[PDB]
RNA sequence: GUGAAUUUACUUAAUCAAUGAAGCGGAAUUUCUAGCGUUAAAGUUUCGCGAACUGAUCCGCGUUGA
RNA sequence: CAGAUCUUGGUGGAAGUAGCAAAUAUUCAAAUGAGAACUUUGAAGACUGAAGUGGGGAAAGGUUCCAUGUGAACAGCAGUUGGACAUGGGUUAGUCGAUCCUAAGAGAUAGGGAAGCUCCGUAUGAAAGGCACGAUUUUUCGUGCCUAUCGAAAGGGAAUCCGGUUAAUAUUCCGGAACCAGAAGGUGGAAUCAACACGGCAACGUAAAUGAAGUUGGAGACGUCGGCGGGAGCCCUGGGAAGAGUUCUCUUUUCUUUUUAACAAACCACACCCUGAAAUCGGUUUAUCCGGAGCUAGGGUAUGGUGUUUGGAAGAGUUCAGCGGCUGAAUCCGGUGCGCUCUCGACGGCCCUUGAAAAUCCAACGGAAGUUGUUUUCACAUCUGGUCGUACUCAUAACCGCAGCAGGUCUCCAAGGUGAACAGCCUCUAGUUGAUAGAACAAUGUAGAUAAGGGAAGUCGGCAAAAUGGAUCCGUAACUUCGGGAUAAGGAUUGGCUCUAAGGGUAUCAACUUAGAACUGGUACGGACAAGGGGAAUCUGACUGUCUAAUUAAAACAUAGCAUUGCGAUGGCCAGAAAGUGGUGUUGACGCAAUGUGAUU
């Protein structure tokens, strides 16, 4: 809701910067595995459940 | 606000240097209001008669800051 | 005269029984009728709750402990009578 | 099978409702001034206790040590009015509504909210109507024989203060309540004893007067007083039984 | 529940008193 | 026009309480009002003081002395019928003790 | 457990009741009323709200009661 | 390995099949675009119809908000659009909340249990802390006086309003105008050498008007129902003025706009006072209360805004006419009420029900201290106000049901007509036009209608359907616990229009509410909507009420009543491994505990 405690919103902020997509120079480096994101989420579709 | 209804309150208080700016209001009636911003409050006196309108404007002091409609 | 016999049970209307409409009518007369004050003479006198009686006269405005239906009972009564007749002998 | 509704009532959701009591009802603490002379105190208020049948009577007293006003509440007998004057005491009068010992009170004496022991501040005698009757004395031994309202015979001390007349409130059972509903009110303020349903409508695993075909014992309703807590159901040590 | 209205009030009033005087 | 809530509490409540205003743009809206104040009760019989306005308990803070008393005995506890109550029941009594003492010296 | 002649008694061990653990045991020797009762003072003896001593007895001291 | 309804993964026939059918509904033009039933704009047609498909919040979500961008994938058709994908941006507080307080309740400490994990316990078997006086007292201190914490974004509570502003934030920003608390001294005034003010018969008033310890009082602080009266907004309404719709004809009209916040000042009559003494008793409410405990009457005092007048404040906002940001105008004067919502006042009813606490705040009693100096809850200026929450959704797509699911989920605002009505039906503001579409009308079906004559012959059973239905008047049985039954049953009446007849206020105004009288119409008439079928009886449970969420709503359970039983506290009943343990019990036989019957007769 609107009323949120000071700890929710920290948890908040850190699931939406988790919650972009990787950075394309990733991509490029030697011995690089990783192309998509892996642990991306949606706001209906998986709950943070905190 | 306040409302002053005596003249040479209004001149007091200008006097006051809680005073900051003073308005005076051209009404449609031909009365008109001469407004005082002061720390506090916004001392207003209604004035209806025109010859003691300007002879109370000129009364007001140099250094205070007056201002049209 | 608008019920011949309910009267103030009325308001129970056919629920309950006769017999038990019959006690509550004798216990609820009782209960709501006006009292003479014992402290001012006015009729001033009503239930607040069960076995408490104030006085809505104008400078009296005594509450009393009292019987739960009616001001004064003849337990209170008779043993008021022996206790002075006690306190009398002493 | 099953812990039993009789057996759940040590607690919890069949605790006593004690938000709006008005103060539990109470004799002056038995001090010097009470033992030797007499205290005199103003009723104040009757007011009414949520849960209790009787009203109580807010009484002030001044503190015979400080500057101070002590307020007692107490269990208002009939007659009892605000503004009245009330003295506890050995050499308080003989009239409504004074504490005084049971030693120094006549045979045959109506007193009310007496106490068992001297300092219990009241134990007998305290709800509405009820009272309690001096038997007689044994000064010798410095007892008091008294008739409580159950008809029993009891000794107490004879410098057990009681109140002399009858609690207020006096025919608060004659009325029928007609209702669940004013039995629900009833009880809504004393504790979660009601509605209450029967034993042989359960089944067996809830009461051993549950199951069968038919609503029935089966077996019979007067039980030992030795019987385990899951058995003391029906009429518990019964001398006689039945209707006479 | 007399006086059914404010004119059958004030014929009782006139009626009144004058029988009287 | 309909209105709305000015706080973040629904519910009406004994401190939800809202008025109706028409402000200078023409809008219908809510005020968010306190509740009621109290005339002082009585010490003794416990009816309102007379003289004394009706205000919250902190909003009497501000009040000057004279505003929240009556220059008498008692002012501002008692009503007047209380206060001489008092006073002639403590002169009667203070003569029947004296009567007493003059009865028991002897 | 302690005594006194199965019979009586005592209380310090334990049990129960009350409280703010206020007046317990000895001796000396406040009731016509819904009011207020505090922050000693007169008396005596030293030297002004400075003292003292009583006002307000002493003794035992087991907080009282069962 | 061919098997184990074997394991894991993959893939078939069914099959381009079942299906994408609840929530009335879309259509034309244009734009964009590779592409338009679906995007956008305009036009039209509709719906939600104020108990909304509107405007907000709480719980929950968490960025879904906003702008820009778009190959897919997702939106069970489509897609140029999107809560989807990508990129950035976005939430501003002394006054709104949290924080503070306490509630039920949690929970340390003292202690006591327990092999222990830990349990119990919350002022208890605790040495559970303070405050004041003094030439400084043997320069080694004497003399007095008296309870954690956590727990409420709906409870209690210091103080903010209007207009404007952004793509997205506003009681937070901007402009203007206030307010609260705290702190220090300053200025002006007030008291005081008759130390701590005066006036009024009084209720009490005044700009001030010292008051320690201690004590006490008040506020905070309180149910529910019913009408009555006041205010505000809304609704309604008579004129004026601005535009706008209509104009074959009619309509001095149809519609829109006519606004005024917190705050500041002044003003304003059930309780109380004064004189006076009342029966031929009077006063008086819708409601019968009041008076020798002082009525009526007369004169006073208090309470005092959501009232009036002004400041704020017309400069704002709104409406219109021009000009190339600016200039002109208008923004007026009234009515009304069994109206609606909220609120306030004074009352009435109800209870074997009597309907929180605490933090905070004020007052009194008391009388310590005390020419300058003392005081000063008085008017003024002066300074300050941290931390966290703040976007958005709150639902037929942002929550929970695996989902953009016909389910569920607390609450605030609430226009007009019809009508008793927040009914149904229709409309205004606002919102939406979303739910794969198109063309065809085969069987069967789902959902509605109707049917000659008969009228339950159907069927286990009138199951389903029909019939009845509003209001007014007349009439109303057995039986009964005398209250009911009862809208019993049975009859009649109902439109439109022109009229009168009454019912109120100060000659004149305001207001729907009933009685008739004609006249009139495909004997129509609550004309749509809305809206009981009834009667005679048996079995049974007295009644209202409760239960098998998801096959049983019942005669089952509960109930009031009746009865029995145990228990006078060292006690009954129940609980704990134990305990210096708890519940009943803030209790005391008109009580509690344990049962059995089930209103009355």
């Amino acid at each position: 809701p609107s009323h949120k405690s000071f700890r929710t919103k920290q948890k908040l902020a850190k699931a939406a910067r988790q919650n972009r997509p990787i950075p394309q120079w990733i991509r490029l480096r030697t011995g690089n595995t990783v192309h998509y994101n892996m642990k991306r989420r949606h706001w209906r579709r998986t709950k943070l459940n905190i | 606000p306040r409302q002053i209804s005596d003249i040479k309150q209004f001149l007091e208080i200008a006097r006051r240097k809680d005073a900051t700016s003073a308005r005076i209001k051209k009404n449609t009636n031909k009365d008109v209001k001469f407004k005082l911003r002061c720390s506090k409050y916004l001392y207003t006196l209604v004035v209806a008669d025109a010859k003691k309108a300007e002879k109370l404007r000129q009364s007001l002091p140099p250094d205070l800051t007056v201002t049209e409609v | 005269k608008r019920t011949k016999k309910v009267g103030v049970t009325g308001k129970y209307g056919v629920r309950y029984g006769a017999s038990l409409r019959r006690d509550v009518r004798k216990i609820e007369v009782q209960q709501h009728s006006r009292y003479q004050c014992p402290f001012c003479g006015r009729n001033t006198v009503k239930r607040t709750a069960a076995g408490i009686w104030c006085c809505n006269g104008k400078g009296c405005k005594k509450v009393l402990a009292g019987g739960a239906w009616t001001v004064t009972t003849a337990a209170a009564t008779s043993a008021r009578s022996t206790i002075r007749r006690l306190r009398e002998m002493v | 099978g099953r812990v039993i509704r009789a057996q759940r009532k040590s607690g919890g959701i069949f605790q006593a409702h004690t938000r709006l009591r008005k103060g539990a009802a109470q004799l002056r603490t038995l001090d010097f001034a009470e033992r030797h002379g007499y205290i005199r105190g103003v009723v104040q208020k009757i007011i009414h206790d949520p849960g209790r049948g009787a009203p109580l009577a807010k009484v002030a007293f001044r503190n015979p040590y400080h500057y101070r006003t002590d307020v007692e509440t107490f269990v208002a007998t009939e007659g009892m009015y605000t503004g009245q004057f009330v003295y506890c005491g050995k050499n308080a009068a003989l009239t409504v509504g004074n504490v005084l010992p049971v030693g120094e009170m006549p045979e045959g004496t109506i007193i009310s909210n007496v106490e068992e022991k001297a300092g219990d501040r009241g134990a007998l005698g305290r709800s509405s109507g009820n009272y309690v009757i001096i038997v007689g004395h044994d000064v010798d031994t410095g007892k008091t024989r008294v008739k409580l309202p159950s008809g029993a015979k009891k000794v107490v001390p004879s410098s057990a203060r009681g109140v002399v007349g009858i609690v207020a409130g006096g025919g608060r059972i004659d009325k029928p309540l007609l209702k669940a509903g004013r039995a629900f009110h009833k009880y809504r303020v004393k504790r979660n004893c009601w509605p209450r349903t029967r034993g042989v409508a359960m089944n067996p695993v809830d009461h051993p007067h549950g199951g069968g075909n038919h609503q029935h014992v089966g077996h019979s309703t007067t039980v030992p007083r030795q019987s385990a807590p899951g058995q003391k159901v029906g009429l518990i040590a019964a001398r006689r039984t039945g209707l006479l | 529940n007399t006086f059914k209205h404010k004119r059958a009030l004030i014929e009782h009033i006139q009626r009144a008193k004058a029988e009287a005087n | 026009q309909r209105v709305t809530y000015r706080r973040r509490l629904a519910y009406n409540t004994r401190s939800n309480r809202t008025r109706i205003i028409k402000t200078p743009g023409n809008n219908i809206r809510y005020l968010h009002i306190k509740k009621l104040g109290t005339i002082p009760r009585c010490g003794d019989t416990g009816v309102p003081l007379q003289g004394i306005p009706a205000l919250r308990p902190r909003e009497f803070a501000r009040l000057s002395h004279n505003k929240k008393t009556v220059q008498r005995a008692y002012g501002g506890c008692l009503s007047a019928n209380a206060v001489k109550d008092r006073i002639v029941r403590a002169f009667l009594i203070e003569e029947q003790k004296i009567v007493k003492q003059k009865l028991k010296q002897l």
